[PDB]
RNA sequence: UUAGCUAGUAGGUGGGGUAACGGCUCACCUAGGCGACGAUCCCUAGCUGGUCUGAGAGGAUGACCAGCCACACUGGAACU
RNA sequence: UACCCGCAGAAGAAGCACCGGCUAACUCCGUGCCAGCAGCCGCGGUAAUACGGAGGGUGCAAGCGUUAAUCGGAAUUACUGGGCGUAAAGCGCACGCAGGCGGUUUGUUAAGUCAGAUGUGAAAUCCCCGGGCUCAACCUGGGAACUGCAUCUGAUACUGG
């Protein structure tokens, strides 16, 4: 039921006395297609050992977000350490446009038709945690509507 | 001087002329005054083709245009078909 | 110095609303009395009350949800230092219609919905998102 | 980064 | 009904002629900051009537001389 | 201005049925459907995420049987025409005119369908167009002309998309030889596992 | 890493001049004029409708089409 | 001349580039940091899918590659939409003209801005709906657009006087 993909494999190392001592890192997204997203991290000797413990942490840390049929409610802002990530909802049927880091984590929602754009550091981990807070805090207009209060064709 | 001639547009081997009022000094394809109307040599005849327009032809007959031969030819029968 | 007020007033309001802060004061003026006058009509805040006549002295009540920021961000658009004017057919939407955009014209006081209306353009004087 | 920087004299293109 | 500028009066040494300068207010075409900028005209003035500094009005004639196009209509305030 | 190589070999590349044959023999009963050509057709390759553009793209431009030149052209009509780009792709797509003659079976394959078209065959509502790439005006009806009725590739051709279904959209008639194209189709009335958003986006960069 | 430039120059009178206004030209009178909102000097360049690129804002450019200006071995002059 | 009738028989009509990653596609042999290859990363001194060749494949197509040039990617002169404690960058500091900017209340002006209208923004090009050349390119009808400038009539919240 869930929808799983993998983003990035990069081998690192670490320096001992004997010489030096490779791992792997891998980051993975899940979803199930309907506005849940859940991101992992492992690090682990092997590479199916390293996906699988990404995978393990993918069942947890997974958010919920409001989706228009799709696509966004309303164009919102991303920052990170050095990823400028500016979104935008589009009409119908335009299609996912997007980097590779990116574009696993607006199919596992189900989302469709955004505009995106990434700017400064193209560092793919710091990308998907800006897009991952970046949809936390975009809001919906029933919440903003449980602020405001009137049931009115803003709703 | 003020003259009422045409303009040959379209590509090659398919002749069309544009139907503008220009000074004698200028080119066939060159500076005019204002569009008047068009002509279709190679229509079919059955459908639209030609259309003029009299009202903007006889405000500047009046203040002294001549008129070419072959422009004159539509002048002469926009009145037998209409 | 104090010399854009309106600005003076957004950052007062963004720093109470981020830190639980009940209520705030401020001095008060004409133009800031018709600003926040529209922010109480349009459920940002709660209501507005003024003290003082040789100083008059403005005053605010914030508004939570369950103690988050109702008002999560606000920008200033124009400024003393670059002026911005728009027509009646070039107003810009805020959250792509969620968010309002205080103009003033003419005719008061409004937001971007409450111009079309209205017909008419003028000053942008925050985003409201 | 002020406009009126740039006024005197603009964003110079290598 | 007719074309009419105002301005102010920078320049007056001259005999039967004046400099006035003329302000006006554009947004910059990249950045859009309005900026006074200086258009200085040269008046035909009859009887020498205008001093420095005083706000006229002046509206369009003929070319006079090599540089002169404006000529004048009255004096708003003179002598402040 | 075609593709003269085999062609089954597109689909042991691919793994799809094109409708490149008739249909009287099986697929899988004249090639391996799903063993690449060459040496390590067996051995299973890896797929990156450009890849599922370009096989997508590849598997679309093998049934009609249009080049990179002429299919970016049909972008380029897609893009301006409003509504879904999608939609206004496969508008396109079957509103080819050896498409339209494949789909009433006049012809048995595509092959032979372009055939037909190209040598003075098909008449549309009474004029012949020589070229497979004529767009499709809706309410129109096409015939076969009164010479190429007696060829057996019409013969044999009738009865064997009589096997299979039929399209909703024309109104095939054998005895008179001849056919209408009523109305444009919509996206659920062809193929549904085709999935046309791959294709935009490879050409969106 | 161009800050002062300019004496027919700036303005006025009268005469002359051109199809038309005018330092356009001449005598005289005044000492102004221009300029840090780039005067002046040096180098480069026909310009524009546009084209190309780009989500847009911008960026580059001005072949074919069209509009205007300039040129016709070099320089100068007038007639018709 | 386009076009059309009639004739004969698949007969007269497919190549180039690439194949380590970027970036679509893998084996074998020869060679031995030599020869070469190469846009980047960097490949080859005894097992090189990277050199040379073969087999096989891929991407295109009467075209296919390369070189040169421009923009995009490049938010890498950042108005939109960048930075200046240590990555490049806050003058050693102060005074101050011009320039930019300015508390609060009321009146006035209507300058800036905004609303409406007129005239204009040549045609062609681009866009919208069509038509036509068997199709397409192309040609072409009307409309939109040309976000411009000028003038007049309005409104006065903000900015200016
Ligand atoms: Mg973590
Ligand atoms: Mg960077
Ligand atoms: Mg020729
Ligand atoms: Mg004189
Ligand atoms: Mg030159
Ligand atoms: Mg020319
Ligand atoms: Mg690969
Ligand atoms: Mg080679
Ligand atoms: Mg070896
Ligand atoms: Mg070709
Ligand atoms: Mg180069
Ligand atoms: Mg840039
Ligand atoms: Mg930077
Ligand atoms: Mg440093
Ligand atoms: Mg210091
Ligand atoms: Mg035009
Ligand atoms: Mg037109
Ligand atoms: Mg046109
Ligand atoms: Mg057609
Ligand atoms: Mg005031």
């Amino acid at each position: 039921e869930l929808q799983e993909k993998l983003i990035a494999v990069n081998r690192v190392s670490k320096t001992v006395k004997g010489g030096r001592i490779f791992s792997f890192t891998a980051l993975t997204v899940v979803g199930d297609g309907n506005g849940r997203v859940g991101f992992g991290y492992g690090k682990a000797r092997e590479v199916p050992a390293a996906i699988q413990k990404a995978m393990e942490k993918a069942r947890r840390n997974m958010i919920n977000v409001a989706l228009n049929n799709g696509t966004l409610q309303h164009p919102v802002k991303g920052v990170h350490t050095g990823s400028r990530v500016f979104m935008q909802p589009a009409s119908e049927g335009t299609g996912i446009i997007a980097g590779g880091a990116m574009r696993a984590v607006l199919e596992v929602a189900g989302v469709h038709n955004v505009l995106a754009k990434a700017y400064g550091s193209t560092n793919p981990i710091n990308v998907v945690r800006a897009t991952i807070d970046g949809l936390e805090n975009m809001n919906s207009p029933e919440m903003v509507a449980a602020k405001r209060g009137k049931s009115v064709e803003e709703i | 001087m003020v003259t009422i001639r045409l303009a040959r547009h379209g590509a090659k081997k398919r002749p069309f002329y544009q139907v503008v009022v220009a000074d004698s000094r200028n080119a066939r394809n060159g500076r005019f005054i204002e569009r008047v109307g068009f002509f279709n040599p190679i229509a079919s005849e059955k459908e639209e083709g030609t259309r003029l327009d009299l009202d903007r032809i006889a405000h500047w007959v009046g203040q002294g245009a001549t008129i070419s031969d072959r422009v004159a030819a539509l002048i002469k029968e926009v009145n037998k078909a209409a | 110095s104090m010399q854009d007020p309106i600005a003076d007033m957004l950052t007062r309001i963004r720093n109470g609303q981020a830190a639980n802060k009940a209520a705030v004061t401020m001095p008060s003026s004409k133009l800031k009395v018709a600003i926040a006058n529209v922010l109480k009509e349009e459920g940002f805040i709660e209501d507005f009350k003024v003290e003082g006549d040789t100083k008059p002295e403005l005053e605010l009540t914030l508004k939570y949800f369950q103690g988050k920021a109702v008002v999560e961000s606000i920008q200033r658009v124009s400024r003393p230092g670059l002026r911005i004017y728009k027509r009646k057919d070039e107003l810009p939407k805020v959250m792509a219609g969620l968010g309002i955009a205080v103009v003033s014209t003419s005719k008061g006081v409004m937001t971007d919905r409450a111009a079309r209306q209205a017909g008419l353009g003028g000053e942008i004087i925050c985003y409201v998102a | 980064a002020t406009v009126n920087q740039l006024v005197r004299k603009p964003r110079a293109r290598k | 009904k007719i074309r009419t500028l105002q301005g102010r009066v920078v320049s007056d040494k001259m005999e039967k002629s004046i400099v006035v300068a003329i302000e006006r207010f554009v947004k910059h075409p990249i950045y859009g900051k309005f900026i006074k900028r200086t258009t200085k005209l040269h008046v035909h003035d009859e009887n020498n009537e205008c001093g420095i500094g005083d706000v006229v009005e002046i509206r369009e004639c003929r070319p006079l001389s090599k540089t002169k196009s404006w000529t004048l209509v009255r004096v708003v305030e003179k002598a402040v | 201005a075609r593709y003269l190589g085999p062609k089954l070999k597109l689909s042991r590349r691919e793994g799809t049925d094109l409708f490149l044959k008739s249909g009287v023999r099986a697929i899988d009963t004249k090639c391996k459907i799903e063993q690449a050509p060459g040496q390590h057709g067996a051995r299973k390759p890896r797929l990156s995420d450009y890849g599922v553009q370009l096989r997508e793209k590849q598997k679309v431009r093998r049934i009609y049987g249009v080049l990179e030149r002429q299919f970016r052209n049909y972008y380029k009509e897609a893009a301006r025409l409003k509504g879904n780009t999608g939609e206004n792709l496969l508008a396109l797509l079957e509103g080819r005119l050896d498409n339209v003659v494949y789909r009433m079976g006049f012809g048995a394959t595509r092959a032979e369908a372009r055939q037909l078209v190209s040598h003075k065959a098909i008449m549309v509502n009474g004029r012949v167009v020589n070229i497979a790439s004529y767009q499709v005006s809706p309410n129109d009806v096409v015939s076969i002309r009164e010479k190429a009725k007696k060829q057996s590739r019409v013969k044999a051709a009738l009865e064997l998309a009589e096997q299979r279904e039929k399209p909703t959209w024309l109104e095939v008639d054998a005895g008179k030889m001849e056919g209408t194209f009523k109305r444009k189709p919509e996206r659920s009335d062809l193929s549904a596992d085709i999935n046309e958003h791959l294709i935009v986006e490879l050409y969106s960069k």
